[PDB]
């Protein structure tokens, strides 16, 4: 009663994968299998789907060819085909279930995928540079002290940072990853505090990339003017 | 004797049946005769259970198991003749120059017919002229008029179906039905059921029929209730087995069932002379109301028409009275049906030429206009599908030798209207042959012959319903 | 061919409200559509199939119907705990392809408030990268709606500025705002005063920060 996926990971534009979906506990015969993927920061959208009793697949007229959706249920498993990958089609992909009857009397998607990434990129696994943002030297004392720090050109996700290392979570605010026009990422790490306190305590932001390995720490301050 | 028509009607079957096969010349998917021959083909090289699953989108097993069966005993046949036809997944588009596999394949379409559909025919006619003390050449001219019914005649052979065998059992049923053998006429009906589902048309008949007769009709009697129920479900038992044993159990029963009767798709996209085909044109259906509305209305459509005709029966069984009902109940089903395509029109034409048999001559007159009128209806099937000459052929010989040259009814509003819809039909034959379509919509002659169709059954169905009320009258059954 | 519109793009309303979300057909020839609901990071839960059969597994507070092409979603009593993005779904018959709505977000309503902003130029450790990159941000305002624009030199640049949102907080449920900027190290010396105008609903007059180079 619970679907899982399985394939997935970077794959250069021009390449190929095949995502499968096993299921658990009812037959795949049965189900008209879609495939719905939703891009990042969009809204869902259909891809491919199966009648399942008769092999009537439909690809959206944005993967006509490039794709090819597959069934078996000797082993209660579907297949997604994909050959072309362009480099818009990162997304994320869920398998679904969805059960008919007669009269056409439909039941909605019951059952859904947890569903896996798919990032189609052209690009080496690079690691963060960091740069401090600053606060600003003529701030107004004793009140608001925004500060932070940046990320930027780190490939691919994620990332964490952290503020002190956890010896600071309060007002904290993580932006979103932007994926910038160069191919890279960026984001940032800000906090404020009173700035007659920014005088005295000492901050210290600490970033650290999985795939990459990298651990990074940096000490902020007021650039002295 | 009198066995040249046993013979005659052959060479006739025969020589009809050197016309193209449905899809000559189709590269990509081809047409029905590829259909069977793929079918044959696959039937002899996979499991049992894999017959159903195996290509789906191509030709897939469609109709109910004794089809498969027999299929499969014919591809044997012709593998022993020659297994280079049946190449798995290379033979899957045959076109042999030299008429290879061709004459093979009509020749079993024969050779079905003459087992299942002809001797029925010929021994219901003996027991009704037995039965009424006729002259034997009157017996005769009523066999040999039926076997000459040209629409059946030219869509088994040609564009190659097996009606004939499904149309035979269920003749079997029916004797069987006479002669009062009701424990052989349930299994006959099982039988039929078993090889085309469309047969189904006629249990809200052999329902009522059986139920009245050995439960209701002489007395309450019991045992023959207990007696029909072992037959049938013996019989469905016996013919499923196969492949709830054999083959992957219950989830192949679920795929055979679900494989017979697909689910509904699109909306009045064929064009027959239906009910809907008709009046869609006018109210335009696809924007009034939704597809479950539709669904809905059209069971509710068949079930209004053929109920009156179920009701009857269970208060009147009488065997004077099968025919009329047969078409009450097949027409109802054949004239509000969701989707129906172009045929089917066969199966309530079993019914219809059963009638040859009557005395009377307005019915005679009927049975032969409606036989035209159907031969008609299937022309554009024919046209697309070759066959320029064969048409006209069979239209004319059958006409002919009915005795049609010395005709029509004993009442002048009944002439006018046959002799109306004869000139539509000759008049129709010309607006296509030459004219074009307005170009505003082209496929219009079509839609004109879905219309000009649709009047003729609809009259005749009214007639049958007609002759059901009005008869009754405990007429001596010598009718 | 087939699709559906949804309206409106976003609602805001907090608890014990009732509210009530469309979706326009496009041709009415199938009367199944569903209605789903997607927190952040799962995947959508079915709530409503066949256009009125509320799903077995879900508060009763919600409602649906069809009107002809114009099929609509109640909800009565708004609890806190339903603040997700709900899905419109058609699907016309078996071999057919189907269609999403375009999302709608519920969110929750609140008082108006003023977005702080603030504004950081780049540091010698990316003059040492090989490009610069300016940016401004807003803070802990409402509602969500608010734009900027970059002013370099006097003037009002375009293309080449990125902006990024966090979802409304949980606890004072409001949103910040980053805008950057990015050019080559040359081209920002090439300018020397730079500025970003913020406006705002909550922002009574649109407020400008800005700073010569150094
Ligand atoms: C005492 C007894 C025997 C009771 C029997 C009760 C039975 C047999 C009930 C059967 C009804 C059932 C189980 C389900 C109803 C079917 C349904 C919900 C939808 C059916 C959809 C299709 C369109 C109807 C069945 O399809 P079908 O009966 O096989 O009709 C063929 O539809 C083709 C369409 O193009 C034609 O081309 C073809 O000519 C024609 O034969």
């Amino acid at each position: 009663v619970q679907l899982v996926e399985s394939g997935g990971g970077l794959v250069q534009p021009g390449g190929s994968l095949r995502l499968s979906c096993a299921a658990s506990g009812f037959n795949v015969y049965s189900s008209s299998i879609h495939w719905v993927r939703q891009a990042p920061g969009k809204g869902l959208e259909w891809v491919a789907s199966i009648s399942s009793y008769s092999g009537y697949t439909s690809y959206a007229d944005s993967v006509k060819g490039r794709f090819t959706i597959s069934a078996d249920t000797s082993k209660n498993t579907a297949y997604l085909q994909m050959n072309s990958l362009r480099a818009e089609d990162t997304a994320v992909y869920y398998c679904a279930r969805e059960y008919w009857s007669w009269y056409s009397y439909s039941y909605g998607i019951d059952y859904w995928g947890q569903g896996t990434l798919v990032t189609v990129s052209s690009a080496s696994t690079k690691g963060p540079s960091v740069f401090p943002l600053a606060p600003s030297s003529k701030s107004t004392s004793g009140g608001t002290a925004a500060l932070g720090c940046l990320v930027k050109d780190y490939f691919p996700e994620p990332v964490t940072v952290s503020w002190n290392s956890g010896a600071l979570t309060s007002g904290v605010h993580t932006f979103p990853a932007v994926l910038q026009s160069s191919g890279l990422y960026s984001l940032s790490s800000v906090v404020t505090v009173p700035s007659s306190s920014l005088g005295t305590q000492t901050y210290i932001c600490n970033v650290n990339h999985k795939p990459s390995n990298t651990k990074v720490d940096k000490k902020v301050e007021p650039k002295s003017c | 004797p009198e066995y040249i028509i046993f013979v005659c009607a052959v060479i006739l079957r025969c020589t009809i049946g050197l016309g193209p096969y449905s899809g000559k010349g189709s590269p990509p998917l081809y047409g029905d005769f590829e259909a069977q021959r793929h079918w044959m083909e696959i039937t002899q090289h996979l499991p049992l259970s894999k017959w159903y699953w195996y290509d789906l989108q191509y030709w897939g097993l469609d109709y109910p198991p004794l089809t498969a069966f027999h299929s499969y005993l014919l591809g044997l046949i012709g593998s022993f003749f020659n297994p280079s036809w049946f190449a798995l997944e290379k033979s899957r588009g045959f076109e042999s120059p030299d008429n290879g596999l061709k004459t093979y394949m009509r020749s079993t379409v024969i050779i079905s017919d003459i087992l299942f559909y002809f001797p029925a025919v010929i021994y219901f006619t003996k027991w009704l002229g037995r039965y009424r003390n006729q002259s034997p050449i009157g017996q005769s001219i009523a066999a040999s008029a039926i076997l000459f019914q040209p629409s059946l005649m030219l869509i088994d052979h040609g564009h190659f179906q097996y009606n004939s065998v499904m149309l035979g059992l269920t003749a079997y049923a029916i004797n069987n039905l006479l002669d009062e053998y009701y424990a052989m006429a349930a299994v006959c009906f099982v039988l039929s059921i078993c090889f085309k589902q469309m047969a189904l048309y006629y249990a809200p008949i052999f329902f009522a029929y059986l139920l009245s007769r050995s439960l209701l009709f002489p007395k309450f009697n019991i045992a023959r209730l207990t007696v029909i129920a072992f037959a049938t479900l013996a019989t469905f038992a016996i013919i499923f087995a196969p492949l709830y044993f054999l083959g992957g159990g219950l989830k192949n029963i679920h795929q055979c069932i679900h494989r017979i009767f697909p689910f509904a798709r699109g909306i009045f996209e064929d064009k027959v002379a239906n009910f809907w085909c008709v009046t869609n044109v006018f109210v335009k259906y696809k924007e009034r109301f939704t597809i479950q509305q539709l669904q809905l209305y059209s069971l509710i459509a068949t079930v209004i028409g053929f109920l009156p005709a179920m009701i009857m029966t269970l208060l009147h069984p009488k065997k004077h009275l099968l025919p009329y009902v047969l078409i009450a109940c097949s027409m109802s089903f054949f004239l509000f049906s969701f989707q129906v395509h172009e045929k089917t029109i066969l199966i309530p034409l079993l019914p219809i030429t059963l009638l040859y048999s009557s005395t009377d001559w307005n019915v005679l007159s009927l049975v032969s206009w409606i036989n035209n009128v159907a031969l008609f209806t299937l022309w554009p099937l024919l046209k697309k599908d070759g066959l320029h000459l064969q048409y006209a052929v069979s239209f004319l010989l059958s006409n002919w030798l009915i005795g049609n040259f010395s005709l029509l009814p004993y009442n002048v509003v009944w002439k006018s209207f046959i002799i109306g819809t004869y000139i539509a039909m000759g008049f129709y034959h010309f607006l296509d042959q030459f004219v074009a379509p307005p170009s505003k919509y082209p496929d219009l002659w079509v839609l004109l012959n879905c219309a000009v169709g649709f009047i003729c059954f609809s009259i005749f169905w009214l007639w049958s319903y007609y002759k059901i009320f009005t008869s009754g009258s405990k007429s001596m059954k010598d009718l | 061919d087939i699709q559906m519109t949804q309206s409106p793009s976003s609602l805001s309303a907090s608890v014990g409200d009732r509210v009530t979300i469309t979706c326009r057909a496009s041709q009415s020839v199938s009367s199944a559509v569903a209605w789903y609901q997607q927190k952040p990071g799962k995947a959508p839960k079915l709530l409503i199939y066949s256009a009125s059969s509320l799903y077995s597994g879900v508060p009763s507070r919600f409602s649906g119907s069809r009107s002809g092409t114009d099929f609509t979603l109640t909800i009565s009593s708004l609890q806190p705990e339903d603040f997700a993005t709900y899905y419109c779904q058609q699907s016309y018959w078996v071999g057919y392809p189907i269609t999403f709505g375009q999302g709608t977000k519920v969110e929750i309503k609140r008082t108006v408030a003023a977005p702080s902003v603030f504004i950081f130029p780049p540091s010698d450790s990316q003059l040492k990268s090989g490009t610069a990159s300016v940016v401004c941000l807003l803070n802990n305002f409402y509602p969500r709606e608010a734009k900027v624009q970059w002013k370099v030199d006097n003037a009002l640049q375009s293309g080449n500025s990125q902006e990024s949102v966090t979802e409304q907080d949980s606890k004072d449920s409001t949103y910040s705002l980053s805008s950057t900027l990015t050019l080559s190290k040359a081209d920002y010396e090439k300018h020397k005063v730079y500025a970003c105008e913020v406006t705002h609903q909550g922002l009574s007059s649109p407020v400008t920060k800005s700073f010569n180079r150094g």
